[PDB]
């Protein structure tokens, strides 16, 4: 029953989900200086994702009412971006592993 | 597939892409800050550029979107922050010009120094040896040498460049939706959009001016007493009805009036209070000045400080090999990266500051959540203000004795009182009508009302009715006095410390009725109170979301500054002004001049 950018877009538990959701930090293991942008997240999609779905296309998203031809730049935008990791971030955009 | 909604995903993306290259740059100049070297000075010279690049990229495609069109009055906030055009609008080779005008006179100012004539055995520049004797000298004639001498060599070669100047900033504001630059800057103020809320660009002008006037008296019975404790220092060089002279006041511009403490101090019997003794014979560093700091601002109800922060902040100087700039900062790096650069000493100006800077960073924690271009200030002063109110308030006797610094046997008395608030009256109500008067030449010359011809005149004659200060030597048209001051130099908005003197007082007047303070507004400790904490984190939290009008609503329930805060603040000294003054003429006359 959570509303929000990664739980309607990434991965979206059932409102009746039976399960632990266990969650410990990773920024000793999984944060580099340069920028880990290996781990990424998607902000942009149509519509809602249903419970317990994958959804891996990454297609340029059609914001505008022109089409995008396949191209972006204007109104049209990459479906993903990545989380840039490094140790001295602080706690609330440290990498979590869940 | 409308306007709002497309304007909000681009919104978005900006915001998260902005928000890794904010960081880059960010680490990378405290990095060149904390440790000076090629390396850093080149990493930080490259992030620098991949910003700026970036912002002129996002500036330029968020044109797209009519501000018409968008009804959310936040993303028009937002959109509005990325539309401002920083990227010149102007030509090429005029932008190049305009940069370089601005790059040539603040390599003047900084690498302005002065000789003796025909005598290359002593030359001093500003900072080091100029400020030194303008604040430490008695000597008339080697004040009057000194002050002749750096507008001879600063103004003289800053006046035309300064004429091209405003000519090139009323153009680009002209070529923007703005009147002139003065209207650019008075636009930081304006609020439209919002009705029962609004302020306007004009509305600026008339509310300091109605401020100014209400200041008035106090300030003239602080200049009548400055006057006569400086006749009693120069016998015959002050009128007992003439206007004070500007090199006499204790810096080169006159801007504060703190080093005028030590001659004019009321009562130098009983010293001010001083805890550094008592904080060296109780062991304290800087590490525990922090976490006092700290514990106060838990106590007040903002929240505790980061691990992270701890572990990051370098909160002393490393010396030996290492150098790094020791000018106080605060910085908000981003991603939850907050860090203080402090070369923090055993002072109790030091602790000050630790609590100044502590106030910034639970600030910049305060608006954290709220997006990138809404991550500021509501306006240009109350951050500041929220510092300086921590300052005064970490400062008090009370706190003093409670945290153990003061032996608490000790009783205050009147004099103790009445030269603090002497000292801050110098510091602060001293720097409001030097303020107002540059910030209204500086919006005069920009609108073009004061000719070429009669810049300086009518400079100087406003200097003489407002602040009530004649200069010495009389300066033709040849001479740029204002160029001298590094503000006006570097071009930066002025009028940001006026309000900041109103908002603090303000700000400190809601906070100690809201902790239930019974006395006068100085002796005011806001260490245990929990209300005043959540009632200033109301307006903390907001940032740059909802109008300064409505924040400043939030904090003290009246939607334009006042400055009643200020008059209830100094309502002490003024009687002792009053008390003092009664026998000598107060005000200034204009005809009066050093010059015969
Ligand atoms: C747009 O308006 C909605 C009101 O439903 C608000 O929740 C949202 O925060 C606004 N957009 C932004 C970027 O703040
Ligand atoms: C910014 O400059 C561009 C240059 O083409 C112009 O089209 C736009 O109207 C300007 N925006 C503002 C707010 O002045
Ligand atoms: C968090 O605040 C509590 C008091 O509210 C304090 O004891 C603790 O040290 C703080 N945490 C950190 C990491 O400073
Ligand atoms: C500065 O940084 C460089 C590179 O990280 C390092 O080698 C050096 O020890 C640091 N300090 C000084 C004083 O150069
Ligand atoms: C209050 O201050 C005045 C300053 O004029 C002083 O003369 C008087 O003695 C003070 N009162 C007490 C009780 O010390
Ligand atoms: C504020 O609270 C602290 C912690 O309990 C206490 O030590 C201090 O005495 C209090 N302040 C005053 C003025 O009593
Ligand atoms: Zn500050």
């Amino acid at each position: 029953g959570q509303t929000g950018n990664i739980a309607d877009y990434n991965y979206k538990l059932p409102d009746d989900f039976t399960g632990c959701v266990i969650a410990w930090n990773s920024n000793k293991l999984d944060s580099k200086p340069s920028g880990n942008y290996n781990y990424r997240y998607r902000l942009l999609r149509k519509s809602k994702l249903k419970p317990f779905e994958r959804d891996i296309s990454t297609e340029i998203y059609q914001a505008g009412n022109k089409p995008c031809n396949g191209v972006a730049g204007p109104n049209c935008y990459s479906p993903l971006q990545s989380y840039g990791f490094r140790p001295t971030y602080g706690v609330g955009h440290q990498p979590y592993r869940v | 597939s409308t306007i709002e909604e497309q304007a909000k995903t681009f919104l978005d993306k900006f915001n998260h892409e902005a928000e890794d290259l904010f960081y880059q740059s960010s680490l990378a100049s405290w990095n060149y800050n904390t440790n000076i070297t090629e390396e850093n000075v080149q990493n930080m010279n490259n992030a620098g550029d991949k910003w700026s690049a970036f912002l002129k990229e996002q500036s330029t495609l968020a044109q797209m979107y009519p501000l018409q069109e968008i009804q959310n009055l936040t993303v028009k906030l937002q959109l509005q922050a990325l539309q401002q055009n920083g990227s010149s609008v102007l030509s090429e080779d005029k932008s190049k010009r305009l940069n370089t005008i601005l790059n040539t006179m603040s390599t003047i100012y900084s690498t302005g120094k002065v000789c003796n004539p025909d005598n290359p055995q002593e030359c001093l520049l500003l900072e080091p040896g100029l400020n030194e004797i303008m604040a430490n000298s008695l000597d008339y004639n080697e004040r009057l040498w000194a002050w002749e001498s750096w507008r001879s060599e600063v103004g003289k070669q800053l006046r035309p460049l300064y004429e091209e100047y405003v000519v090139l900033k009323n153009e680009m504001a002209r070529a923007n939706h703005y009147e002139d630059y003065g209207d650019y800057w008075r636009g930081d103020y304006e609020v439209n959009g919002v009705d029962g809320y609004d302020y306007s660009r004009g509305q600026l002008i008339e509310d300091v001016e109605h401020t100014f006037e209400e200041i008035k008296p106090l300030y003239e019975h602080l200049h009548a007493y400055v006057r006569a404790k400086l006749m009693n220092a120069y016998p015959s060089y002050i009128s007992p009805i003439g206007c004070l002279p500007a090199h006499l006041l204790g810096d080169m511009w006159g801007r504060f009036w703190t080093n005028l403490y030590s001659l004019t101090v009321p009562f130098g019997q009983k010293p001010n209070i001083d805890v550094t003794d008592a904080m060296v014979d109780q062991a304290w560093d800087a590490q525990r000045i922090f976490k006092e700091a700290e514990k106060f601002f838990v106590s007040v109800g903002l929240p505790n400080m980061t691990q992270g922060f701890w572990e990051n902040s370098m909160l002393t100087d490393p010396g030996n090999v290492q150098k790094a700039v020791c000018h106080p900062t605060a910085w908000d790096l981003g991603k939850g990266d907050f860090r203080i650069l402090m070369c923090t000493k055993v002072t109790m100006d030091d602790f000050l500051t630790a609590h100044h800077e502590m106030g910034h960073i639970q600030y910049d924690m305060a608006y954290a959540a709220q997006p990138f271009l809404l991550r500021n200030g509501a306006n240009e002063g109350f951050h500041e203000a929220v510092g300086e109110i921590m300052s005064l308030s970490a400062a008090t006797p009370k706190h003093l004795k409670s945290i153990g610094l003061l032996s608490p046997d000790f009783q205050e008395d009147n004099e103790t009182e009445i030269n603090f608030l002497l000292k801050q009256a110098l510091t602060i109500v001293g720097t409001l009508p030097f303020t107002y008067m540059l910030e209204k030449w500086r919006w005069m010359v920009f609108k073009g009302e004061i000719p070429k011809d009669q810049w300086m005149k009518k400079w100087w004659e406003m200097k003489r009715e407002i602040v009530g200060v004649v200069e010495p030597v009389p300066h033709d048209e040849t001479y740029c006095d204002p160029a001298s001051l590094f503000h006006v130099s570097n071009d930066y908005s002025f009028i940001r410390y006026y309000t900041r003197t109103l908002y603090q007082f303000q700000f400190q007047e809601a906070l100690c009725q809201a902790a239930k303070h019974e006395g006068p507004l100085h002796k005011c400790d806001i260490s245990n109170s929990t209300e005043a904490g959540q009632k200033l984190f109301n307006m903390l939290r907001l940032g740059k979301s909802e109008p300064w009008t409505l924040a400043l609503e939030n904090v003290v329930g009246a939607k334009n500054m006042n400055v009643r805060p200020l008059l209830n603040y100094f309502e002490p000294l003024f009687t002792w002004l009053k008390d003092q003054n009664k026998n000598s003429f107060v005000g200034w006359s204009t005809d009066w001049s050093p010059y015969a």
